[PDB]
């Protein structure tokens, strides 16, 4: 991005932990997420 | 040049302004200030 004007809402999550790794393989893992917006406020969910 | 600034996504009181503040005026238009309690706001600007 280039910058940012105004910022009606900002935000950090839960700590958590990653891989970072480079090598080469089939997908070990799997992730899915649904974003929905309902009567103007945001939600998100997930599962590993 | 006032200061513009924003308060969203957390929580106020009012109990927590005169308790020897005794600041120059206190007062409120539209609702009595001291049942900001049970009131509830959306996106609350501060400008000072």
């Amino acid at each position: 991005y280039s910058s940012a004007n105004n910022c009606t809402f900002e935000y950090v999550s839960q700590p958590f932990l990653m891989d970072l790794e480079g090598k080469q393989g089939n997908f070990k893992n799997l992730r899915e997420f649904v974003f929905k917006n309902i009567d103007g406020y945001f939600k998100i969910y997930s599962k590993h | 040049a006032w200061n513009r600034k924003r308060i969203s996504n957390c929580v106020a009181d009012y109990s927590v302004l005169y308790n020897s503040a005794s600041f120059s005026t206190f007062k409120c238009y539209g609702v009595s200030p001291t049942k900001l309690n049970d009131l509830c706001f959306t996106n609350v600007y501060a400008d000072s």
